[PDB]
């Protein structure tokens, strides 16, 4: 979500060359790894549709009995996109220009992760882990996005 | 049990390493074995230290310790007091005879005790005249009387026998067989009380349940044999009232399979009572459990009140707000169907059935009960209480869910029951004799090679006794075809004997062949 296009190109180049014996034989890690490339030069409003698509894909694959891992690099670029939409949208900004509903949005996103029994039969159980990289402005962990995520996430 | 059981391990190797040269039986079981120029003749006696002899003899008591005599105890005609002979003489219409044999057993045991003789001297036939076993009909039996101190089998003789059978060990009978003999004494005591009310398919059912109670460890519900004995009885009310004391919970209305045979007019009352109980279970009040019984009766109002008074339950607020609607409205019908299919995906099968019954979509309530909940017993109950006694949804349910498995398992009790609930009586009676795969183009259901066959197809003598009953009451369906019916009656009589003979009840096989009435 709002990252380099040479970091999504390296994943498309190395994951096929990297293999996993979790299936019993070396199979490209790319065979089980999908991508949601939305670089920074790409529209800011699609940094929000990049995080929804990823968690929905993980939830879909958890609904097949799989233990998926959504790696969201970065969650602070989706929050900046909501800060850029809100600012152009007129409503009152919060502490650092972010909308007052940033925390609710982050909480709703992270509440989609978890271990669950899948709807329907055969009875299967899956899980969705979320690993969200936050990019605090200047490295300061007192940022609104970082504080909200630390409030929500269980591992820091 | 295995059809064959080893009784000795003649271990000649314990003396020499040379292999057995030749083996030959001889007069009286003498088993001559040769090796080199050196014989190892073993007499027909037994060494009780052998594991095989010790296991085969078991707890029995035998007059002689022989391979010949042992092979005449594990096999051959039963002593007329053996429980497996008395229950088979009760299933055959010979209850009076069983009472007389029990009386004679008591008299012989008293004779032995009075003379201080050993019980092993007890006569196997109890001094019975064999012609008695051949009497065609129960009411034609010449029930003679004995001297005054114990003239005829009754409560006093029953108690005396139950005491004696604990104070003595009957010969040839494993202790478990003696326990079942005591339960047979109790069952005959019960039948004598009810003998004046229930027809004789009631007596067979009563003995079936009394034997079931003694085998709850290995038997989880009365066999379909007993369900079919009761289903064709004219006094289902008496049978139900006799087993009522045990039907407290649904799990016990499912052991006696009451949904199959009890009259609809009693099944309604039994659902009401079972709903009462299932609600006030040990744990706490929960209208979730008793919902199906109250909807099947068409008592949604009682269920609504039950939800209301269940203030503590977390689901109470949703269910009271939902159930109160009128489900004739198309919108609410669709809402209830949607909720039913959501509960089927949240793995709440019983609640899905409940909701599918709110809207009167019985065909979907019964399919969720028999396929996802695994209660054909409850599915039949709901079908019979909701719509009516026989069909139409019950017919489709049985033909779809039970008929295939019945054909594959080659079960004729279930097949007869199914073609009875489909009110196809003419072929329901025939399904007792001919295997299900050969009925009503059932070969179209499963290929004949998928069905069970080989030694697994062990006959069931009772299966014939029921036919001879139905055949005689439903003659209207058999007057039209006699030669074809005889062609299979004369096969199943000779295949029902040859198990009555292989299970030691030879005296009953001769009675079956002697008394069978061909419908000319």
């Amino acid at each position: 979500c709002g990252e380099r296009g040479n970091e999504m190109a390296e994943v498309l180049m190395e994951f096929p060359e990297l293999y996993t014996e979790m299936s019993g034989t070396k199979e490209p890690i790319m065979k089980r790894t999908t991508l949601v490339a939305n670089t920074s030069n790409m529209p800011v409003a699609a940094r929000e549709a990049s995080i929804y698509t990823g968690i929905t894909l993980a939830e879909y694959f958890r609904d097949q009995g799989k233990n998926v891992s959504m790696i969201a690099d970065s969650s602070s670029r989706w929050a900046e996109a909501l800060r850029e939409i809100s600012g152009r949208l007129g409503e009152m900004p919060a502490d650092q220009g972010f909308p007052a509903y940033l925390g609710a949005k982050l909480a709703s996103f992270y509440e989609r992760a978890g271990k669950a029994v899948a709807l329907g039969s055969p009875d299967r159980t899956g899980s969705v882990s979320i690993v969200a990289a936050v990019s605090p402005a200047g490295g300061d962990f007192s940022d609104p996005v970082t504080t909200a995520t630390l409030g929500i996430t269980q591992v820091f | 049990t295995p059809s064959y059981l080893p009784i000795e391990k003649i271990d000649i190797t314990a003396h020499t390493a040379h292999n057995i040269g030749d083996s030959v039986w001889m007069k009286n079981g003498t088993f001559v074995v040769a090796s080199g120029n050196q014989f190892y003749i073993k007499d027909k006696s037994l060494d009780l230290t052998d594991p095989f002899t010790y296991q085969s003899i078991g707890s029995r008591k035998i007059l002689s310790n022989d391979i010949l005599h042992l092979s005449s105890v594990l096999n051959g005609p039963l002593p007329v007091y053996h429980p497996q002979f008395l229950i088979q003489a009760i299933y055959a219409n010979k209850l009076q005879l069983v009472k007389e044999l029990l009386l004679r057993l008591f008299l012989a045991l008293r004779k032995l005790d009075f003379e201080s003789q050993d019980v092993s001297n007890l006569d196997s036939n109890l001094g019975m005249d064999p012609l008695k076993y051949f009497i065609a009909k129960d009411r034609d039996y010449p029930v003679e009387s004995f001297p005054d101190p114990y003239p005829c089998f009754n409560k006093t003789v029953s108690l005396a026998l139950t005491e004696q059978l604990t104070k003595t060990t009957l010969p040839y009978l494993t202790r478990h067989q003696q326990i079942t003999l005591i339960t047979v004494i109790e069952a005959v005591d019960e039948v004598t009380k009810n003998e004046n009310i229930v027809d004789y398919n009631g007596v067979r059912f009563l003995l079936g349940v009394k034997l079931f109670l003694s085998h709850k460890n290995i038997q989880k519900s009365i066999l379909m044999r007993d369900v079919s004995w009761a289903l064709h009885s004219d006094n289902k009310e008496i049978l139900l009232s006799s087993i009522d004391r045990h039907i407290t919970s649904w799990n016990r209305a499912r052991e006696y399979r009451i949904a199959y045979w009890i009259k609809e007019q009693d099944l309604v009352k039994k659902f009401e009572d079972i709903a009462k109980y299932e609600f006030s279970k040990d744990d706490k009040r929960d209208p979730s459990r008793c919902a199906i019984f109250y909807l099947a009766l068409k008592k949604k109002q009682i269920l609504l009140s039950l939800w209301k008074m269940a203030i503590g339950h977390p689901e109470q607020q949703k269910m009271v707000r939902f159930i109160s609607n009128d489900f004739t409205v198309p919108r609410w019908r669709t809402a209830a169907l949607k909720n039913a299919f959501v509960l089927l995906s949240k793995h709440r099968y019983m609640d899905a059935a409940v909701f599918f019954l709110l809207t009167d979509s019985l065909k979907d309530c019964v399919n969720v009960l028999c396929k996802q909940v695994h209660d054909m017993d409850l599915a039949i109950g709901v079908c019979r209480v909701y719509e009516g006694d026989n069909g139409p949804v019950l017919g489709e349910l049985l033909t779809a869910q039970m008929l295939p498995e019945t054909i594959k398992e080659n079960d004729r009790w279930k097949a007869s029951f199914i073609y009875w609930k489909l009110r196809k009586q003419e072929v329901a009676i025939k399904a007792l004799l001919t295997a299900p795969i050969d009925l009503e183009n059932n070969s179209s259901i499963v290929d004949k090679e998928v069905c069970v066959n080989r030694s697994f197809l062990v006959e069931d003598p009772a299966l014939l006794y029921l036919y001879n009953h139905l055949r005689n009451r439903n003659l209207k369906y058999f007057i039209g075809s006699l030669n074809v019916e005889a062609k299979i009656e004369c096969t199943l009589i000779l295949r029902v004997t040859d198990i009555l003979c292989r299970m030691g009840c030879n005296y009953l096989a001769v009675s079956l062949v002697k008394n069978w009435k061909f419908i000319e």
